[PDB]
């Protein structure tokens, strides 16, 4: 999970880390006022919006740049009159970018030098890496691309902690000199201790900055949290909206559906994460286009089941629906009986394709059979896609 | 030092295993299960019921007796995701020599902590946690894979996945293969044994002749058994490699259902890791609902049909 970047910048401030002043607003006149209360020589405006690339994405305002600063309190408020209620677009959002309902006012400040700094649980290493480079301000996958030397790990023992040593070091290799040094290892602890605090499997800060006045501040900051741990994070997932989530996808939530959006009309739902990354895989492989990821989890209920089909109906997009369940479990014939209900239930309009495999399996087919529902029941998953994609062709 | 563990990953007919929180819904339900499938369920544990029964079978106050009373050498743990972690930290404290962690929803922090402790001692193998378990097929089943769709055969799975490794397992039945053993290592980041872990076993046991490797996007340990694989599955007598990557249309930045299965500041994609275990020699089926008719082609092109 990841919240905005003025909630995330609280927590670091509630735990010590340095940040720049701020204040949030929903509206232009509130970010107007928020920088005149600054009164700050210069003003960093920021859209709040997940998707990082903010600094160089379009708004559907017409505004180019997500990140301004502006010495001017009026200027602010122009700004931000053209982000609020419109669509931030990103490298990394999809085209039509995000809807922006709050902005971030802060004081800006001269950076004097910006390096990289991110604390992460290492898959590569099974445990908290302190990544940092003295070539901060870009991204850096670039970085480690153009050069690996300008990046520095140190493998943090969990049960130890972070040393002193590792902190000096890493303030020692983003270029920190003699006097600044201490402050920045300082900062470098308190990142970690935060990082493990919080549940954090990402704690990354681009710019881990200077200032010409000799102050460390974490300038920009993401923090992925571990989703596992909301239920010992209750404060911090409280502060989370669900807000730049795709509707449907909010909706399945509630149900214990993981839902993940796709472009494509075939939409598909089935028992398990990785099988349900196959059967999008598969609709695309043989021609199709999978307008959905969903998975159902491991205790398929005939609601459930219900749900995921007036969710992915509700979508115009969708003209067909691909299911693919593999039972155990929860045996075939409940899934065909909920499958047959919701069917009933809903009077589905686009063609479905079913594929059940598994416990009691012989029984559930009989299930569909006997429905009289025109439910393409397919031999296996190749079956299954092969129609499905004939479906809307 | 812990590698050397991974010899307890198989089980068989004479695992004794005991179930944690064996009293509880999950325990109980899939307890009930093991006993019809013939796993060697020997017992549970549950704190305060120790004397007791449960499902017929004697329950013991802590991991330490259960072991210590019945000589289970394996044990299977259902609790909820708050509690997992220190079930696991008391199997490893029992020193039981295989521990099954089913439960989804481990803080990884909780994970990375466990695993500090696992790879500082050689008597306890974990697999999980967020796994479907691992099964000998007729021998020995640890978790929540429908047993009958496992047949005794020649095929090691090991997968990241828990349905899709039932597809591949139907798969090679269906093609008249079997499985030797069947891994599931679960879809978390942090768990107790990798693919390395499992293709090691899979490669010295003269009853897997071939292997399927299913995988998914999220982390490298994919590209850590294709290097493995470059130089422990070469040469003249190498057993054929199927492999199948789910999640090549998954989005970045989007955790994909598991934890583990996310393509994150540009790494994890599931392309990069097939072409890795093609340059290992693996045989990577395009397709999902072809793991069986692909290594069973394998089997057929090296004339071990
Ligand atoms: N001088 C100065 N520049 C700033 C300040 N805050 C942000 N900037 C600059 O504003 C520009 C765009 O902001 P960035 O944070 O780089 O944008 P971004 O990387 O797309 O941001 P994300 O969406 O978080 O990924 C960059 O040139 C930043 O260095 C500040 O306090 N002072
Ligand atoms: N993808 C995209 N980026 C844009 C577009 N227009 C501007 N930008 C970027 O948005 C940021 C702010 O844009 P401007 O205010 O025009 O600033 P600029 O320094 O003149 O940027 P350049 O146009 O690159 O020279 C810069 O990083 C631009 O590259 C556009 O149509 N598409
Ligand atoms: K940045
Ligand atoms: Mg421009």
């Amino acid at each position: 999970m990841n919240l905005q970047e003025y909630q995330s910048k609280k927590l670091m401030s509630d735990n010590g880390v340095k940040v720049q002043r701020f204040f949030v607003a929903d509206t232009a006149n509130e970010a107007l006022e928020a920088a005149k209360r600054l009164n700050a020589k210069e003003i960093v405006l920021k859209a709040q919006i997940l998707a990082g690339g903010r600094g160089k994405g379009v708004f559907s305002s017409g505004l180019k740049g997500g990140v301004h600063l502006t010495k001017d309190p009026e200027v602010v408020g122009q700004l931000a009159k053209q982000m609020i209620g419109y669509n931030l677009a990103t490298k990394q959002t999809p085209k039509e970018g995000v809807k922006v309902n709050k902005v971030m006012v802060a004081e800006a400040l001269d950076i004097s030098r910006e390096t990289y700094l991110a604390i992460l649980m290492d898959r590569s290493c099974n445990g908290p890496v302190l990544v940092g480079s003295p070539q901060g301000g870009v991204d850096i996958e670039e970085v480690a691309a153009s050069n690996p030397e300008l990046i520095f790990k140190e493998q943090i023992d969990i049960i130890e902690g972070i040393k002193d040593s590792q902190a000096q070091r890493m303030a020692e290799n983003l270029g920190f000199l003699g006097p600044l040094q201490n402050q920045a290892a300082d900062q470098i602890k308190k990142l970690y201790n935060l990082f493990l605090k919080i549940d954090a499997t990402q704690v990354e800060v681009n710019p881990f900055g200077e200032t010409p006045e000799g102050q460390v501040v974490c300038f920009d900051a993401k923090i992925n949290f571990d989703d596992n741990a909301e239920f010992r994070q209750k404060d911090i997932f409280a502060m989370d909206d669900k807000s730049e989530n795709e509707p449907i996808e909010n909706e399945a939530a509630k149900y214990d559906l993981k839902y993940i959006g796709l472009d494509g009309n075939i939409a598909c739902f089935v028992n398990g994460a990785g099988l349900a990354m196959a059967t999008c895989d598969i609709i695309f492989l043989n021609g199709g286009k999978p307008a959905n990821f969903l998975d159902l989890g491991g205790g398929v209920k005939e609601s459930q089941v219900y749900q995921a089909f007036k969710l992915l109906t509700a979508d115009p997009k969708v003209e067909a629906i691909l299911v693919n369940i593999f039972g155990g479990i929860v045996n075939c014939a409940i899934i065909a009986n909920g499958i047959t209900k919701a069917c009933r239930e809903l009077e589905l309009k686009v063609p479905l394709v079913v594929r059940l495999e598994g416990t009691n399996v012989h029984e559930a087919q009989n299930i569909l059979t006997n429905s009289g529902l025109p439910i393409t029941s397919a031999v296996d998953l190749e079956d299954a896609a092969k129609k499905a994609v004939a479906s809307v062709t | 030092s812990y590698t050397a563990s991974r010899k307890h990953l198989y089980v068989d007919k004479n695992t004794k295993v005991i179930c944690q929180g064996f009293t509880g819904k999950q325990g109980t339900f899939h307890s009930q299960q093991a006993l019809e499938y013939g796993t060697n369920l020997v017992g549970g544990t549950t704190p305060g019921k120790g004397g007791k029964t449960h499902l017929g079978l004697p329950v013991f106050n802590t991991v330490k007796e259960a072991k210590e009373q019945t000589g289970a050498t394996a044990s299977v743990i259902y609790v909820p995701p708050p509690f997992a972690a220190a079930a696991i930290n008391e199997a490893i404290d029992a020193e039981v020599p295989l521990v099954v962690c089913i439960t989804e929803g481990i803080p990884q922090q909780d994970m990375v902590r466990v695993k500090h402790r696992l790879l500082r001692q050689g008597k306890t193998r974990l697999i999980g946690p967020n796994c479907p378990g691992v099964i000998n097929p007729g021998e020995c089943k640890i978790g929540i894979m429908p047993g009958h769709i496992h047949k005794k055969g020649r095929i090691g799975i090991v997968s990241r996945s828990g349905t899709l490794t039932y597809e591949a397992v139907h798969q090679t039945t269906q093609v008249g293969l079997g499985q030797s053993l069947c891994v599931g290592i679960g879809g978390d980041p942090f768990n107790g044994t990798d693919f390395t872990d499992c293709l090691e076993i899979f490669l010295n046991d003269p009853a897997t002749e071939g292997i399927i490797l299913i995988g998914e996007i999220g982390g490298n340990a994919e590209e850590n058994a294709a290097e493995f694989l470059k130089q422990h599955n070469s040469g003249p007598k190498s057993k054929p490699v199927v492999s199948f990557i789910a999640g090549l249309t998954a989005p970045p930045g989007r955790r994909m259902g598991h934890a583990g299965a996310i393509i994150a500041g540009g790494k994890g994609g599931a392309k990069e890791k097939i072409t890795a275990l093609q340059s290992a020699g693996v045989v990577v089926s395009m397709s999902p609902a072809q793991l069986g008719t692909t290594i069973y082609k394998e089997f057929e092109k090296r004339k071990m049909l």
